[PDB]
DNA sequence: CTGGAGAATCCCGGTGCCGAGGCCGCTCAATTGGTCGTAGACAGCTCTAGCACCGCTTAAACGCACGTACGCGCTGTCCCCCGCGTTTTAACCGCCAAGGGGATTACTCCCTAGTCTCCAGGCACGTGTCAGATATATACATCCTGT
DNA sequence: ACAGGATGTATATATCTGACACGTGCCTGGAGACTAGGGAGTAATCCCCTTGGCGGTTAAAACGCGGGGGACAGCGCGTACGTGCGTTTAAGCGGTGCTAGAGCTGTCTACGACCAATTGAGCGGCCTCGGCACCGGGATTCTCCAG
């Protein structure tokens, strides 16, 4: 495949066909979505891989959408990407103003 | 085919406001704080399903779908996975 | 059904690639499948505009190097710079 | 003897139930009502899938929820502990709105 | 030199179809023409994200008219779509 | 000058063009350009008003980007439509908080 | 004879003359130094066009003076008169830029 | 030649940041905010310049225009008009 | 000041059941292999526009005094909202009915890309005013004491 | 609470000067008259998936009733920053020089659509059981009212 003759585990032929039928320019390269492919990798295992950690972290053995919630939110870069979107099942991270925490001794 | 409907914003009520404020991390409520909750709901709602009922149109078909109001919320930067 | 298309299965595999042995569940799966399309058409977008101002009407990988270099926040830019030429090259030395 | 607990232990720790828990809160009927009661308006006899129901159930506690996150911050920032009206006006301003 | 179109013959026609002894300066003359091509290209990008999921791929003025009836809010809206009624039907009758 | 064909004054055929030459469908209808034409004129008709009697305010005959400035953020759906839009040489509406107005 | 006036009609009169006025207000060479100081750590050698400086003379009012728009509804919802830079990093939450 | 330059933060002046204040409808301003207010100038010229670098590698050459930071700053959602495009 | 009801919360254990995961056919979109005009790397000029430099004026920036008013912490005082028992009450759930409208597949056909030539619309390019900045002198509008 | 310096600000009047509205020329992109394959309007049907109703239970909502603590007005006291005047000082100007690189135009060429046969690969139907709920019981921890 041209996944393995580039080494990955990406459709370049969906992925291509999409970028050719989308109109975004007339004639498009060679090895492009090989490229893309490539950057969508990084980023599905970067956030699975936190979904992952933080997967045993809560102890269960399946991703869950609210590890999705938590996982993103808790890298600064991946939520700086992801800052305008909400996603579904996702719930709020646990955030505690410093004025709310009781006044004990 | 004649389906009539008036006055449910009532129905959002008091408690839920509540659920939805202590999710957001809210300790104590004043009283006037529901029926402005009412109008923002309100007010998101209108343009949500505003623009949403236009793309339903477009379509010239008569049942409002998931797809629809994904991409409404997307081009308002509101944009929303879990549908599609 | 008409045949819908979907990226399940590779998700499904980068999660073999990552932690082998753990389960995912099936509206985080569209999720993720969600996720692909919008990243997916941002930097398609990018690329558009992005070869559109350069009075071009090509896109190659320097287009989507920028564009990444554009959307991906710093440290996630690098190393989706030092993946996608790995896979470029690695591509080419065949 | 009545026994109670104070203002604030029902508060924060209902604040950790509702903050750790993930579901969707304000019931399905009557905002499936309210829909399609804002829908009659733009459009006569409509129709909606469910989960469309549910997505705008989604989006919409979500809006609210953050802008009671920011409207926490601004009576917060009064050295108040209760949101009133006009710290929602005013974080409603901050994000462009009125 | 090399020649550059630009909008600003023609909304100084338009400034002399409002307020006609009355005129316009560079700057604005500039400014009003990034803005026109401002809302040219967030009609033609909603017309495309519009024809990009009725599996069609063709724009006809049918979904110009709903595009613009999800940009400029409201009364504008109306006058808007109204003119361009009259434009179309103005066009085809003649 | 289908413009004349349609009753206008803007370029049907270089918005056209416009419109085959950006890559946003594959082909592109007949009355298309005559609509966004239309809906262009209209817009910039008023907006060219706006800043007309903003302009006949301060009493010049040219319109500078300080007419546009207050000529747009004047009327609400101009403003909505253009609020995230910075105009150059724009400055801003005098808005004072009442709160500062000295009240003696 | 002091001649002299409140601490605040020069400032109120002040801001009739600087919301009248439109022109361009932190000095050129100055601004400019700055932009191509900022600019040598991403790249260095560079060479810019004027206008472009003027541009990014245009962002950098428009950024500011509208965030003491925000930071000003801000402290002025604390009842202060004053602003403060926690009120600046409150504006700067609101806004996302965190 | 390669000139260098140093320390040019404290080029905006305290009167400048008071000027930007008073357009903005500020009456009074107190004692750190001109830290603070170079920072957060600073950061955005940081993100505007960057992308424009960006923008500006791409086609490259060596000279940024003015089209490059108009579209830097389009793309950041902040459109300005008045340069073109 | 520090110690017990006791109530909410967390730690194992069987259950179930169903949604996550996997397996078997299988249409079709990837794939491979050639062409082909062409978009674009690539070379070279050009001249123009950005960068460098030097002297002069000076608006603007800098810095010292000063005072009052703005921030802010304490004090009291009220009330609105938090908390919890009690009623009710309408939401949730299972199932049963009906069809209107979404999805599909086909049918027919008008229509919008595509070609080639034809010409004037706009657009580059001199040009010379009338609109505005700039003094420049001049009488109001409101500020600020001091009464 | 009124009156007057004074003082910044609004109101004619010239005046240069130059930025814009305009006239000359051109050339190429708008357009005009055809063709052609295909995208899409349009019909009809399949069925399914939305709507509707009805009964049974009941978690949640409503509501009444303590009560206390949180908003907020007053108020005193500090400090820091706005105001204004003498000092400096480098920003603006304004010309002068030099050449690096944007931009143009041409050269030549490696590369993406066009078809077009070939096929396994992801996808839907269809099983199947193990992980999450989920009661169900039970020791921990934390809070709140006591010392």
């Amino acid at each position: 495949t041209r996944s393995s003759r580039a080494g990955l585990q990406f459709p370049v032929g969906r992925v291509h066909r999409l970028l050719r039928k989308g109109n975004y320019a007339e004639r498009v390269g060679a090895g492009a979505p090989v490229y893309l492919a490539a950057v969508l990798e990084y980023l599905t295992a970067e956030i699975l891989e936190l979904a992952g950690n933080a997967a045993r972290d809560n102890k269960k053995t399946r991703i869950i959408p609210r590890h999705l919630q938590l996982a993103v939110r808790n890298d600064e870069e991946l939520n700086k990407l992801l800052g305008r979107v909400t996603i579904a099942q996702g719930g709020v991270l646990p955030n505690i103003q410093s004025v709310l925490l009781p006044k004990k001794t | 085919h004649r389906k009539v409907l008036r006055d449910n914003i009532q129905g959002i009520t008091k408690p839920a406001i509540r659920r939805l404020a202590r999710r957001g991390g809210v300790k104590r409520i004043s009283g006037l704080i529901y029926e402005e909750t009412r109008g923002v709901l309100k007010v998101f709602l209108e343009n949500v399903i505003r623009d949403a009922v236009t793309y339903t149109e477009h379509a010239k078909r008569k049942t409002v779908t998931a797809m629809d109001v994904v991409y409404a919320l997307k081009r308002q930067g509101r944009t929303l996975y879990g549908f599609g | 059904k008409t045949r819908k298309e979907s990226y399940a299965i590779y998700v499904y595999k980068v999660l073999k690639q990552v932690h082998p042995d753990t389960g995912i569940s099936s509206k985080a799966m569209s999720i993720m499948n969600s996720f692909v399309n919008d990243v997916f058409e941002r930097i398609a977008g990018e690329a558009s505009r992005l070869a559109h101002y350069n009075k071009r009407s090509t896109i190659t990988s320097r287009e989507i190097q920028t564009a990444v270099r554009l959307l991906l926040p710093g440290e996630l830019a690098k190393h989706a710079v030092s993946e996608g030429t790995k896979a470029v090259t690695k591509y080419t030395s065949a | 003897k009545p026994h109670r607990y104070r203002p604030g232990t029902v508060a924060l720790r209902e604040i950790r139930r509702y903050q750790k828990s993930t579901e969707l809160l304000i019931r399905k009927l009557p905002f499936q009502r309210l829909v399609r009661e804002i829908a009659q308006d733009f459009k006569t006899d409509l129709r909606f899938q469910s989960s469309a129901v549910m997505a705008l159930q989604e989006a919409s506690e979500a809006y609210l929820v953050a802008l009671f996150e920011d409207t926490n911050l601004c009576a917060i920032h009064a050295k108040r502990v209760t949101i009133m009206p006009k710290d929602i006006q005013l974080a409603r301003r901050i994000r462009g709105e009125r």
